[PDB]
């Protein structure tokens, strides 16, 4: 069924009929698929790395693989061919996939000309490292962020808000000059520009309807938000059963 | 927002933790990169970096060191601090125009000269580092140093154990042809109504200040003998 269409093409089509109720859900969470379908799906699937059980993590990795390959094959390109869509999954799989840590450049300037997509990629890479623990993954992500900061000085100031606490803690205690070097380069570029306005800050994502990408992928809570967004979920499910049954 | 300042402050705290005075090789591999941090920061932070370094040095200068190894640790901590400051000032372009660092230079008068005020072996290394620091300062904030020298000369002319301190600073001030001519003029309209000790101190400053001018600029000296300068000749 995905031979003639992209994952967004199929999946965002059966929701359009009841997009009215679902829109409230997206606004409530901060996962506006209509803005960035692939990035919203990646943002959802990101908790897989945070799951307690080691088995669910491996599935999360497959699920991306299957998403990325399906997306790439739709444009008739290489599996690891960096593009607008493939950017998110390539970023997510980078920390785990060895064949993705080899074929990455990642921060393409000719392709990632859109400020928003670059901003989302930066935010995802930042969230993937804020809760991360792996030292090798931290080094890889830090190096990618450093390369991007040079490549994308304009947007790097917006994604630094979440990275602030982690950098401050690391810059005070962490004693890996290999890791510290990219952090130092990032700090240097941050000190360089002092012109970006609030539209080049968090509000850029927050007005792109993706404010929760820095909050969603966090640790699993304890039975708190279950009742909160259940109201839309129940209504959404009722609507889904109404139009298709 | 305004987080870059916070990071600059965090790196400053990193210096505050890597000092040999408190620590007593964890801050050997990273500290070198952690000091190259501020060294590069001075090219961009400029005044903020100078302020942080000056505060760190003044805290170093304002110390007790009651024991024995404490002075040994400080002898290295302040030496590294001075080396880093001198490197930062040398790296910083002259286009920064650090006139707003007038207060910083005033603090350095008690900080960069925290040991050379009294001027009484690590003392020699500190003196060399402070001479380099003052030389770097002269390349940008020459005006503040000359103003301090002129104020000291005016104060000492009216006035005795020693007061050539803050008046003999010309000994390490980076001299220049026009700067040397101005210094000669200022000393000329001070010399007659001056203390004999003050006159000797001015003389001692001027001889090797001229030596400094020759060494730093071995082009102006040949120019003086090539194309005559009436003002310099009259002052001489």
């Amino acid at each position: 069924i995905f031979n003639d269409k992209s994952p967004e093409e199929v999946f965002m089509a059966i929701r359009n009929p009841l997009e009215w109720h679902c829109k409230q859900m997206d606004h409530f969470v901060g996962l506006n698929f209509n803005s960035n379908f692939n990035f919203a799906l990646v943002g959802h699937l990101l908790k897989g790395y945070r799951h307690p059980s080691p088995a669910i993590v491996a599935r999360t990795v497959r699920i991306l693989h299957t998403l990325l390959t399906l997306v790439n094959k739709h444009r008739n390109c290489d599996k690891f061919e960096v593009n607008t869509q493939s950017v998110a999954y390539l970023a997510a799989l980078l920390t785990v996939s060895e064949e993705v840590r080899s074929r990455c450049v990642l921060l393409d300037e000719e392709v990632l000309t859109d400020p928003k997509i670059q901003a989302l990629l930066l935010t995802v890479l930042a969230t993937l490292v804020k809760y991360t623990t792996d030292e090798f993954d931290q080094r890889i992500l830090y190096e990618y962020l450093a390369e991007a900061s040079v490549v994308f000085p304009k947007v790097f100031p917006v994604v630094h808000n979440l990275l602030d606490s982690k950098i401050n803690t690391l810059l005070s205690l962490c004693q890996d000059p290999n890791l510290l070097n990219p952090i130092h380069g990032i700090v240097q570029s941050v000190v360089y520009h002092e012109e970006s306005p609030p539209q080049y800050q968090t509000s850029y994502l927050q007005s792109f309807g993706f404010n929760g990408l820095w909050r969603f992928a966090g640790p699993f809570s304890k039975q708190t938000q279950i009742p909160d967004y259940a109201e839309l979920i129940v209504k959404f499910l009722d609507a889904l059963i109404d139009t298709y049954l | 927002a305004h987080r870059p300042v916070e990071w600059v402050q965090a790196v400053v705290s990193r210096f505050d933790e890597q000092l040999p005075i408190k620590t007593g090789t964890h801050t050997k591999v990273s500290t070198e990169h952690n000091k190259e941090c501020l060294i590069n920061i001075s090219k961009y932070k400029f005044s903020l970096v100078i302020s942080g370094l000056t505060t760190i040095l003044k805290n170093v200068n304002n110390m007790r060191i009651f024991g024995e190894a404490a002075e040994k640790n400080l002898y290295l901590s302040q030496l590294i601090i001075l080396d880093t400051l001198e490197k930062c000032l040398a790296g910083q372009p002259k286009d920064t125009m650090r006139l707003d660092e007038t207060m910083l230079v005033k603090q350095l008068l008690p900080e960069i000269c925290h040991f050379l005020h009294t001027c009484r072996q690590h003392a020699a290394e500190l003196r060399n580092s402070a001479s380099g620091v003052l030389f770097s300062l002269s390349c940008n904030n020459f005006n503040a140093v000359f103003s301090r020298i002129s104020t000291r000369l005016q104060e000492l002319t009216v006035c005795d154990n020693v007061d050539v301190h803050d008046i003999e600073l010309l000994q390490y001030i980076n001299v220049d042809c026009a700067k040397l001519k101005r210094l000669l003029k200022e000393t000329a309209f001070k010399f007659k109504a001056l203390k004999k000790v003050a006159q000797l101190a001015v003389i001692n400053s001027l001889e090797k200040a001229f030596w400094n001018w020759v060494e730093n600029y071995p082009d102006e000296f040949t120019k003086l003998y090539q194309i005559p300068q009436t003002d310099m000749a009259e002052c001489a």
